[PDB]
């Protein structure tokens, strides 16, 4: 959860992309707008001599 | 409570066009910089 | 014998039909483009661009 | 130009189109897995879990077709313009209509 | 001999490598 | 089910068809050179024409 820099409209909780999902969603505690980024990126490689 | 009218000489009726109206949120999120279709009940374009 | 002032209001019927919706970098609508209602806006709408 | 961008448009409409295969049913009551197993219990609800497997692999393999195709088109792509950088850069060609 | 080539080569002025048509190049397709 | 074979029918002969366009391209590269070549002047390739 980033510190975004774009405000959203006094209407709306979620917020979507180019691509449709879900990557910013704003908190109900004291309206800040929060980004959502997967943690988990790729996959694992072995260098072998 | 509420009360009758009496009958006069009124105007018809008249019909005009819509320009770009009748246009709202399909919707509560956030979108930017996207161009996306939605299926909703709409007002036509110059109708 | 009465007076209403001057006033004029517009009723119109909804009917269920696909939008192409425009978004800026704020997140409010610019434009709309319609699909049945001509064929250039039917281009346009089936290209979403 | 247009041959440096329909290798990058067509594989961004791919890419989302992979992306969008995932918001469909395929026939099921929900998209995403999780909404059926905090509403179904697993027993009862393993045959739609299992056509959301076999349309996302259909998906996928459609894909990976698709990808097989473009990658075969740019290695004979790529052999030309391979051909093309052994004789006409790197000498003189006397192939006439060729460079 | 007479033939400008500082078009095709490389300009010290930037910090990039590149042409500027090459330059051009990257800049015209996304 | 009925739907789930047509689909299935479809994708394979789309499949066919594209690797016949593949293969159909390939050929009409190799006229195009020939034609280039051959047509358009005389070809120092031996055993091209
Ligand atoms: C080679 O061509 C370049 C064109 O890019 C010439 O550079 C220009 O020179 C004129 C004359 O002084 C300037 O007004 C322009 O601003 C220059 N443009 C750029 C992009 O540098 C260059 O002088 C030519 N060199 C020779 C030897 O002919
Ligand atoms: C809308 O976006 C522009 C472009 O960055 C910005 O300058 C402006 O402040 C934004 N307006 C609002 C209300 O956020």
């Amino acid at each position: 959860l980033t510190e975004s820099n774009k405000k959203f409209l006094p209407f709306q909780q979620f917020g979507r992309d180019i691509a449709d999902t879900t990557d910013a969603v704003r908190d109900p505690q004291t309206l800040e707008i929060l980004d959502i980024t997967p943690c988990s990126f790729g996959g694992v490689s072995v260098i072998t001599p | 409570q509420c009360v009758n009218l009496t009958t006069r000489t009124q105007l018809p009726p008249a019909y005009t066009n819509s320009f770009t109206r009748g246009v709202y949120y399909p919707d509560k999120v956030f979108r930017s910089s996207v161009l996306h279709s939605t299926q909703d009940l709409f007002l036509p374009f110059f109708s | 014998g009465w007076t209403a002032g001057a006033a004029a209001y517009y009723v119109g019927y909804l009917q269920p039909r696909t939008f192409l919706l425009k978004y800026n970098e704020n997140g409010t609508i610019t434009d709309a483009v319609d699909c049945a209602l001509d064929p250039l806006s039917e281009t346009k709408c089936t290209l979403k661009s | 130009l247009g041959k440096l961008q329909d290798v990058v448009n067509q594989n961004a409409q791919a890419l989302n189109t992979l992306v969008k295969q995932l918001s469909s049913n395929f026939g099921a009551i929900s998209s995403v897995l999780n909404d059926i197993l905090s509403r179904l219990d697993p027993p009862e609800a393993e045959v739609q879990i299992d056509r959301l497997i076999t349309g996302r692999l259909q998906s996928l393999q459609t894909y990976v077709t698709q990808q097989l195709i473009r990658a075969a088109e740019i290695r004979a792509s790529a052999n030309l313009a391979a051909t093309k950088m052994s004789e006409c850069v790197l000498g003189q060609s006397k192939r006439v209509d060729f460079c | 001999g007479g033939f400008n080539f500082s078009q095709i080569l490389p300009d010290p002025s930037k910090p990039s490598k590149r042409s500027p048509i090459e330059d051009l190049l990257f800049n015209k397709v996304t």
